[PDB]
């Protein structure tokens, strides 16, 4: 099984998966909004701090965490 | 409002994942990303009676085979997809049953046979053997086609009328 990362978004969960934990927060949210909303800005929260966004520009392990929620920026989850 | 929790299972490739999004989304997916897992849940009207579909889209990676206990658990209906151009994904079809069998101790769980893809024209799958196949597990046997949107409402909608029906 490869590694991947729970996302939960307003109308269900996505499992993204990923190459390593290197990998960039942008690079997750990108995939989960083009799988689950096709082609509105959107922000990625740990699911243990609501409310704050992650940086995106930060690495998938810097997150020690392995599960986020999509929230649209207009909103709350 | 009543929520109905349906199961999109199948061989790699088949079209699990087109089949859903045409059904949530009225879109094409066209380009293949391997699914491990993903749910979608949409408020839809069947036979003038409002529910809220959470569709379980799963994978056909073998690799991710152990995550089938979880859902095939509590999943209360299940599409068994195979593409009406891959036998290898139609002899895969009984599998996807057994293990049902396996959690729920019973296959009588509303099911739906699903040949998939039948908007191309090289079939390798004849309509008579998934035909008698859906026959000799007493389900319906539906074509449809992700890329037309054929089909595709007859075969979720009819899990929700057998679970309504029960
Ligand atoms: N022509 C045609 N192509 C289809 C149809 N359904 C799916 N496809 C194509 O077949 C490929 C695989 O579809 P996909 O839905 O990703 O298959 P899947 O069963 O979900 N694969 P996985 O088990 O890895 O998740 C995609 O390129 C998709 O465009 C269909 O009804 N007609
Ligand atoms: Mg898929």
């Amino acid at each position: 099984e490869s590694l991947f990362v729970r996302i939960n978004a307003a109308h269900g969960f996505s499992l993204i998966q990923v190459d390593n934990t290197k990998v960039t927060m942008k690079e997750i949210l990108l995939k989960a909004v083009k799988r689950r909303k096709g082609s509105p800005q959107y922000r990625l929260e740990k699911q243990s701090e609501p409310n704050v966004a992650v940086d995106l520009d930060s690495t998938l392990e810097s997150q020690s965490a392995w599960e986020f929620c999509l929230v649209r920026e207009n909103s709350s989850r | 409002m009543t929520e109905y929790k349906l199961v999109v299972v199948g061989a790699v490739g088949v079209g699990k994942s087109a089949l859903t999004i045409q059904l949530i989304q009225n879109h094409f997916v066209d380009e293949y990303d391997p699914t491990i897992e993903d749910s979608y849940r949409k408020q839809v009207v069947i036979d003038g009676e409002t529910c809220l579909l959470d569709i379980l889209d799963t994978a056909g990676q073998e690799e991710y085979s152990a995550m089938r206990d979880q859902y095939m658990r509590t999943g209360e209906g299940f599409l068994c997809v195979f593409a009406i151009n891959n036998t290898k994904s139609f002899e895969d079809i009984h599998q996807y049953r057994e293990q049902i069998k396996r959690v729920k101790d019973s296959d009588d769980v509303p099911m739906v046979l699903v040949g998939n893809k039948c908007d191309l024209a090289a079939r390798t799958v004849e309509s008579r053997q998934a035909q008698d196949l859906a026959r000799s597990y007493g389900i319906p046997y539906i074509e449809t086609s992700a890329k037309t949107r054929q089909g595709v409402e007859d075969a979720f909608y009819t899990l929700v009328r057998e679970i309504r029906q029960h």
